[PDB]
């Protein structure tokens, strides 16, 4: 209320009115989440085989928010329609609402645990195949881990309710995908290889990755056990034709069921996934209409019409879909100050190829700088950097390692031939000499080698698998030392969790100290606090609510310090709070 | 057996069944009208839930459905009646 | 000359006989009685779902001999396939817009339909480097319009229902802010 949430603007609260819940008319059924309950995850294949309609995963939870919201959507928002989605839409193949960015971001922004709300969208969500973006090696971290920590991740996630692993490398590297595969399928659960589509497989002018790189990592990617096979397309770049023809010939290749994720960047996301159904996909990643479109996933509503009357139908309920839309309408609301703003197709993407991520992410840090006004130069210097590099995957978390590049070479004026004759001398950024030390993995044909060379000097390169040459972690050592540093023994999820972010994972320990379970709280409470004679009421738990009312906010004293006048549960309190403003 | 009451009424009553509960070790449960809503009584309860929702507060504490609605989704063996609102109810 | 026909209800549909694929074959006989240059089918609110583009156009194309236009919006989200279908079935001219007013109410960009149709069997007669250029002018001045812009704008497949053009839309909206209806525009639409 005094100090405004950090990183937006110190608003006023608007009013809103509550969202509308949906009138549905429930049909019950089995779901593929039903069926890898009682019989195993080949028995979810054959369902998804033996299945004439296209699927539909819903990444609404994820990644919708994801491109859209900056990944600010929050558990309280998902818990007023989770119940509604499982119910009213049981032909969804799953949900995905976990992994990518989501567990940085909630840890870090929104000061609220992913496990928790794995936890709790479980419990509200029994029949709803639950998905995550697993990132192989990285898992949900940026860098890379032992291979233990990777296989208890996976252990603690299975456990905890993830159902699908769409498991993928940023450089489409199968043996930073094998072991994460193995302990999926260890653990009773579908694990997705992914492939990571990047060029065009219709211009013969870019063979690097043609139709046959395509074919050789999807017979490569049926050598392991995976059960579905992924075609991950980050930045949008599958256009209808190539969709049909890359479906067409994967099918005619393995005998995995095909799962396409595209973005609808350019416009063309509808019409792409009907050219794959046309081409035989299985199941295709789709948003709720309120948010879809731009740089998120095409619309379930949309797609359901768009294959209405063809050979084809898209397995959904429309009708709920569209109640539950209604939904997502009003509560996307909440989220004003981390919208993107005024949105249009744009095919741009297919010239610099920036995934959404890594588009709103370059923007923010080229605003954020002074040089921002020459973006196009900045996409321009991204594209020649990617083909300067070697024609890479741009993915998280390679798709940072190009930004950062361009970023560098346009904020100190550097050029191709700039870095490939006086490059020794310039001190790069971190993440490009990591991706050229092979922290990443190795590329698809080899580093460019000689200006490889360039950019590293004096430290070591590695070129197998980095988690062979990982610091080996003991989960008791680690653990004794977490309940040193919070204040109790944590669970297997939270050693995990300070595993990957040590630093995150405390600093929401400490905030979890300070401020309590903030996710309670409603998103216009949680983002703008409180106004003059407002009542709120927060549910801390089953049978507890604490009526809370602001009566008077204090003048600031000399000291800084502001006395709030509150009113909880019926009793006044006085909270003093320091005015960062005044400053003393 | 018994392991949670709820007490269906309100005001000093309330506290005092809740306060022998507390001596006895059992959970409590507290009910209360919208109307009432900063009463002691709804927060000295491990579970407090709104009752008669619309009726007049009065009429809410006699809403004998609600009440054993809320009894049973609370999970609480037993409901103490206090005195003066449904203490001497038959029905 | 134009003529024209306003496409309505859904051909696919038979609990909609009103406005069926019969209808549409003799209005544009009709049409052709007159010494119209070309046929024009007006979607204007965006009902032409793709497999019914494809069943019209090709109606329409075994039916007449003047060439086809078709104008659709984009407001389901379906503008781009829809137009992708009736260049299957034979559409002479279709209506775009520029990517930086394209989308929702509008029409399916200009340039999404260049790379939709990229190596298909039709091809969109386009210069799309052109376009792409002539794009950055069009969101440039259309940032100069903010107060004119409407809000968070979405697919929405609520207009196979009630039907509203983009315009009669905002015009509802408008009448529904003015005066104190606004928190019921879901019962104005399905009124
Ligand atoms: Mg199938
Ligand atoms: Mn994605
Ligand atoms: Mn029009």
């Amino acid at each position: 209320t005094v100090n405004g949430f950090p990183g937006i603007e110190n608003t006023e609260k608007r009013h809103f009115e509550e969202p509308r819940q949906p009138l549905l008319n429930l049909e019950k059924k089995k779901t593929a989440k039903n069926i890898l309950d009682e019989q195993g995850a080949d028995a979810v294949v054959d369902y998804v085989k033996n299945t004439k309609e296209v699927l539909l995963t819903d990444t609404t939870l994820r990644d919708a928010h994801q491109s859209l919201l900056a990944t600010r959507l929050r558990l309280q928002d998902m818990k007023g329609i989770a119940q509604a989605i499982d119910q009213g839409l049981p032909e969804l193949f799953s949900a995905e609402m976990w992994g990518g960015a989501t567990f940085d971001v909630a840890y870090r922004f929104l000061n609220e645990s992913p496990w928790y709300r794995l936890r709790k969208l479980r419990k509200l969500m029994p029949n709803t195949m639950f998905q995550m973006l697993f990132r192989g090696s990285n898992a949900v971290g940026y860098q890379n881990y032992p291979d233990n920590v990777i296989e208890e991740f996976i252990r603690v996630a299975a456990h905890e309710g993830i159902d699908v692993f769409r498991i993928f490398d940023s450089l489409n590297w199968l043996p930073q995908m094998e072991k994460s595969i193995q302990a999926v399928r260890d653990n009773g659960k579908i694990a997705e290889a992914t492939i990571c589509y990047t060029g065009d497989i219709l211009d013969p002018s870019r063979p690097k990755y043609n139709i046959q790189y395509y074919k050789d990592l999807a017979k490569e990617l049926e050598a392991t056990g995976a059960h579905i096979l992924a075609v991950k397309d980050m930045a949008g770049l599958l256009k209808p034709q190539a969709a049909y023809r890359l479906i067409s010939e994967l099918k005619d290749t393995v005998d995995l069921p095909i799962h396409l994720h595209t973005h609808d960047t350019s416009g063309n996301g509808i019409i792409t996934y009907s050219g794959a159904t046309q081409a035989g996909v299985d199941i295709i990643d789709v948003a709720t209409a309120s948010l879809a479109g731009g740089t998120s996933q095409p619309s379930m509503q949309s797609i359901y019409y768009a294959l209405e009357h063809g050979p084809r139908h898209a397995s959904i309920n429309v009708k709920n879909a569209e109640q539950i839309d209604h939904y997502w309408e009003d509560v996307r609301k909440y989220y004003a100050p981390f919208e993107a703003g005024i949105t249009s197709p744009q095919t741009e993407v297919y010239m610099h190829e920036m995934p959404g991520g890594q588009y709103t992410n370059l923007k923010s840090q080229a605003a954020a700088v002074g040089l921002g006004h020459r973006f196009d130069e900045i996409k321009q210097m991204y594209r020649k950097v990617n083909m300067m590099f070697g024609d890479i995957i741009k993915v998280t978390p390679s798709s940072k390692v190009v930004g950062d590049m361009a970023l560098f070479m346009i904020q100190n004026d550097l050029t191709e031939e700039d870095v490939y004759a006086r490059g020794n001398e310039l001190n790069f950024p971190e993440s490009v000499v990591s991706f050229f030390r092979g922290d990443l993995g190795q590329p698809v044909g080899g580093f460019p080698e000689k200006l490889q060379k360039i950019i590293v000097k004096d430290k070591a390169v590695i070129t197998d698998r980095p988690g062979l040459h990982a610091e080996k972690v003991d989960f008791e050592t680690v653990k004794a030392d977490l309940e040193q540093k919070i204040g109790y023994e944590p669970g297997d999820h939270e050693v995990i969790s300070y595993i990957m972010y040590p630093q995150v994972f405390l600093d929401y320990q400490k905030m979890q100290r300070e401020f309590g379970a903030v996710t309670l709280l409603d998103t216009p409470t949680f983002l703008h606090g409180m106004r003059l004679n407002e009542k709120i009421e927060v549910q801390i738990e089953k049978g507890k609510t604490l009526s809370i009312r602001l009566d008077e906010i204090g003048e600031p004293d000399l000291a800084g310090n502001r006395v709030l006048f509150f009113n909880l549960n019926g009793q006044r309190r006085e909270v003093v709070i320091n005015d960062q403003s005044v400053q003393a | 057996h018994m392991k949670k009451l709820l007490v269906a009424n309100r005001g000093e009553i309330a506290v005092r069944v809740f306060r022998a509960c507390n001596e006895l070790g059992l959970s409590t449960v507290a009910v209360y009208a919208r109307e009432d809503e900063y009463s002691v009584h709804r927060f000295k309860a491990d579970e407090s839930y709104l009752i008669g929702q619309g009726k007049k507060p009065i009429d809410a504490y006699l809403d004998i459905d609600d009440i054993i609605r809320v009894a049973l989704e609370s999970g609480a063996d037993a409901i103490h009646p206090g005195y003066g609102l449904l203490s001497e109810n038959l029905e």
